[PDB]
């Protein structure tokens, strides 16, 4: 369907630069204005600039003008944004929107469909794979009437991590907790409620994924 | 650079009742006779999505209950009734000129009935121990309101240094809050003790909810 | 097809444009060229310019608002 | 980016003499970013210039500021339309107290009508509209950096000019109805032009269409950016050699008269304009018509004139690029004859091709032509 897919999360170092992507699909790419919006980590939301892919009309935010370079690419229905002289101020989530039927400025009034956002992280602190630890009693008890088990992910950099419980199974009992920073590393944990009957005769294995280090880890709860 | 100021910054509203968010602006958001205001909805970990454009026009997929009014500089979002999903940060954005500005953001709590925390405590993993580090996890789930206090106890002595906490955003399904308290020790602090207690002080209980384990446990 | 019929309206003039309708500019920034005098002094250029008479010549551009007249400069 | 620069009496004499000697009427843009404490305009540097020009007996018209909608971006200073209007009033007072009290004043030289620009213009005209002789605005179709060949040939691109013009009139008719409206700076692509496009035969579709539309919609004067310069949207290149748009402009001047009429196809990619013929051309007489047409189709099209002009003697003036570079050529042919200045002081004659009376008018793929209808004896033209 109408759909913008942005690049993978980038863990670039200070003073350096990076190119974010935002492929569009489900509509004629060139007939719509693409805006770019910045979200400081849970601190609010702000517009950066829009660009028409046929004409070439760019208008930036005074604040972001010397930092941001919006470029289109007619050939491949793709859009880009370059970010230079990166500081911790630039560590944030960047969304790519849409919504302007036409080619002229006055034809954009609102942003219709949005991207998933790209987390950009700026510290030269190194990249470390997580350690996944299974959480149950020493041996889980069928006594536990709703069996609630956990998965602790400790000592990783950088964000993010993908946590699931039974290969995407076990939806709707999942409490995956916000990672809190430990000076140089991140750490999070999840837990899931299930009946008495599954634990004893059925395995429970939470599926962890850390793309930055390229690690997929399955951990059986015993 | 019309200044967008969003009157309530958070509001708890009761499921079924009407929620009324204000947005104000510097200057005026009206060219010819059309008022260029835009309302979005950032769900917790999700991108905003357009609700209402040009102050009073409901985008597609958007339920008939969200309703924009106002003009000039005074704009008002109105949800009626309030449902569980509606919990989010709501943003009002001006389209009236370049550059576009964005309001601060008004967050919506749902006033669910009080609920008691489903506390749980887990011992350090076999593997973690062998590595030289020990971490005791305590999950307090599905409570409301958001306010809560975890007091870690080690053989009856309160541990205040070495704990890491984390609250989830308001659940969109049951409208509850969850939390995860983790205490971390080196080896030779863990082996030193037997009982580890996770105590949780909530409005629901007269007196704290207590969950515990002894190191002598198989 | 390749067959095209036209309809004309010739009953009254719809607008009356200036004889100088088509006019031209010189970018203000050209005045920062050290050779400004040599360039605009070109007989070749003046022949071409004359071709476009009658017209306005607008001297302007972004540099308009960063140009300062100094009556002591030569 | 830009820092302040000084200019001299000498520079002023160079510019003036170039204009005077070429039979051109000079419009000089004054610096609007010279400001007092109260953010009013410091008229003083202007006063010095005016006195100098007055003392030389120079016949000059005036503007104040360029793209004021951009002052914030360019100089970190914001001047609202109101104040800019007040500043123009102050310039008007100075002009009326000068040796040339009947000098003309134009402004505000705003960019194309986005909402921000259209609010600045409206507020300017309310405040200062009484003292300007014409309203000036600027238009470009594209960004020079990104423009493509297909953009220069796309009727959907050409057509956006229309709504820009309409929007300007909507502002002016709400504030100063009947004030004349001028394109004060205009071309294909902003930021110095699009290379190998703004300087070629292909640039002509945009340029001729603009002229046609402008005249048809009520614009009185159109000022091409630039005549000569660093930008690729120049009519004359760095070696003082004319480019296809120059030749197109020269032909337009020779043939096209001031009274604007209307032509229309019965069917977007075939564009058609009609004026009285320039009667100052000794070859033609009162009552003759000049049609001009643009073919953006990928095949030749054949035009048939309506009664009573079906069987008139017609002179064709068909422009096509000299190969091999097709629409990206910097050389052009008129009726198969390459156009080149005879020498440094001498333009070539522009030679018609008389057609058979009663023949259809051929317009090849991706070309443009003028056609003079002789003995049209149209009453409106006399
Ligand atoms: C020529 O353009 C084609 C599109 O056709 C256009 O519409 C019809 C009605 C005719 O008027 C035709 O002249 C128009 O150009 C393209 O699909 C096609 O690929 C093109 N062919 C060539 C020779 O390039
Ligand atoms: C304008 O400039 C003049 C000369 O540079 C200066 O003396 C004057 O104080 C300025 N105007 C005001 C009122 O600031
Ligand atoms: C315009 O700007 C002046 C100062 O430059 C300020 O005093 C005035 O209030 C402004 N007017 C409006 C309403 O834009
Ligand atoms: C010169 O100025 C006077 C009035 O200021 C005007 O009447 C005359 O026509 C001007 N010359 C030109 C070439 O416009």
């Amino acid at each position: 369907q109408v759909q913008l897919q942005q690049s993978g999360a980038e863990l670039a170092k200070p003073g350096a630069s990076v190119r974010m992507s935002c492929k569009a699909s489900g509509y004629t790419f060139t007939n719509y204005w693409m805006h770019w919006v910045k979200q400081r980590p849970g601190q609010g939301l702000e517009w950066i600039g829009y660009i028409n892919p046929t004409t070439g009309y760019t208008e930036y935010n005074q604040k972001f003008k010397d930092k941001a370079t919006l470029t289109a690419d007619k050939s491949s229905s793709t859009a880009y944004m370059q970010l230079s002289s990166l500081t911790s101020e630039d560590s944030a989530v960047y969304y790519c929107a849409r919504g302007g039927a036409g080619y002229d400025y006055d034809e954009d009034y609102a942003m219709d469909y949005w991207g998933q956002g790209t987390s950009v992280t700026v510290s030269s602190a190194k990249t470390t794979p997580p350690s996944v630890y299974p959480l149950a009693p020493g041996s889980a008890a069928q006594t536990n009437s709703m069996v609630t088990l956990g998965c602790l992910v400790k000592g990783y950099f950088p964000e993010p991590v993908t946590v699931t419980w039974n290969s995407g199974s076990l939806s709707s009992g999942v409490h995956t907790f916000p990672a809190v920073l430990q000076s140089d590393l991140y750490t999070l944990s999840s837990s899931v409620t299930v009946p008495s009957s599954p634990r004893p005769s059925e395995t429970v294995t939470c599926n962890v994924a850390h793309p930055a280090s390229s690690t997929k880890v399955d951990k059986k709860i015993v | 650079d019309i200044v967008l100021t969003q009157s309530p910054a958070s509001l708890a509203v009761s499921l079924g009742q009407r929620a009324t968010i204000s947005c104000r602006a510097s200057e005026s958001v009206e060219y010819f006779g059309t008022s260029y205001m835009n309302w979005y909805q950032q769900k917790p970990g999700q991108p905003p999505k357009l609700l209402i454009y040009l102050a009073s026009i409901l985008e597609s997929g958007i339920p008939a209950r969200f309703s924009g009014s106002g003009s000039g500089t005074d704009f008002t979002l109105n949800i009626h009734p309030v449902e569980e999903e509606d919990a989010a940060t709501y943003y009002c954005q001006q389209s009236n000129e370049d550059p576009y500005t964005f309001g601060g953001g008004t967050k919506l709590e749902i006033k669910r009935a009080d609920a008691a925390p489903t506390v749980s405590i887990f011992p350090p993993s076999s593997e973690q121990l062998t590595s030289g580090g020990a971490s005791v996890v305590c999950f307090l789930n599905n409570f409301y309101p958001k306010d809560i206090n975890v007091k870690w106890k080690i053989d009856g002595s309160e541990r205040q240094n070495g704990v890491l906490n984390s609250w989830t955003d308001q659940d969109s399904k049951d409208s509850t809050y969850s939390m995860s308290s983790t205490l971390t020790l080196t080896k030779d602090e863990y082996e030193r003790h037997n009982s580890y207690t996770c105590e949780a002080t909530h409005k629901t209980s007269t007196s704290p909810i207590v969950k515990s384990f002894n190191r002598n446990e198989c | 097809q390749d067959v095209v019929d036209l309809d004309f309206f010739t009953q009254e003039p719809l607008h009356l444009v200036s004889p100088s309708f088509l006019s031209v500019t010189i970018d203000a920034n050209l005045a920062t060229d050290p050779r400004f005098l040599i360039l605009l002094g070109s007989p070749k250029l003046r022949t071409l310019a004359r071709g476009l008479s009658p017209a306005y010549l607008r001297f302007g551009g972004t540099k308009t608002d960063f140009l300062i007249f100094d009556p002591k400069k030569e | 980016k830009f820092k302040n620069s000084t200019y001299s009496r000498s520079s002023v004499d160079v510019l003036y003499t170039f204009a005077n000697c070429s039979g051109l009427d000079l419009i000089f843009g004054l610096n609007a970013l010279l400001r007092t404490a109260d953010l009013q305009w410091n008229s003083s540097n202007a006063q010095l210039l005016l006195d100098y020009c007055s003392s030389k007996g120079y016949n000059i018209s005036w503007e104040l500021g360029n793209e004021p909608n951009s002052f914030l971006k360019k100089a970190d200073i914001f001047i609202n339309g109101s104040q800019l209007g007040e500043d123009f009033i102050q310039l008007h007072k100075l002009l009326r107290k000068s040796t040339f009290k009947n000098a003309k004043l134009y402004g505000p030289d705003v960019g194309q009508p986005r909402r921000k620009t259209a609010k600045m213009l409206k507020s300017f005209l309310k405040a200062g509209g009484e003292v300007i002789d014409s309203v000036t605005w600027h238009h470009y179709y594209l960004n020079g950096r990104t423009a493509t060949r297909e953009d220069f040939l796309n009727p959907d691109v050409l057509d956006i000019f229309i709504s820009s013009v309409q929007k300007v009139f909507q502002v002016v008719e709400s504030t100063r109805p009947g004030k004349k409206v001028w394109l004060g700076e205009t071309s294909s692509a902003y930021g110095g032009g699009a290379p190998l496009l703004s300087d070629t035969f292909a640039a002509g579709f945009m340029w001729l269409d603009k002229l046609g539309l402008s005249a048809r919609m009520g614009i009185e004067v159109v000022m091409r950016q630039v005549f000569f310069g660093a930008g690729n949207y120049h009519l004359v290149d760095e070696n003082f050699d004319p480019l296809p748009d120059y030749w197109l402009s020269l032909l337009f001047k020779k043939l096209v008269g001031t009274k604007v009429l209307m032509a229309s196809v019965q069917g977007r990619k075939l564009r058609v304009y009609l004026h009285c013929t320039n009667t100052d051309n000794p070859r033609y007489k009162e009552g003759d018509l000049t049609l001009y047409a643009i073919n953006l189709h990928n095949v030749t099209k054949y035009l048939r004139l309506p009664y009573p002009f079906s069987n008139k003697q017609v002179d064709k003036y068909l422009l096509r690029p000299l190969g091999p570079h097709g629409l990206l050529s910097k050389s052009v042919q008129l009726n198969g004859l390459t156009l080149k200045m005879v020498d440094d002081q001498t333009l070539p004659p522009l030679m018609e091709k008389p057609l058979r009376p009663g023949s259809s008018l051929g317009l090849p793929a991706f070309s443009y032509s003028f056609f003079v209808i002789r003995n049209a004896k149209v009453a409106a033209c006399i």
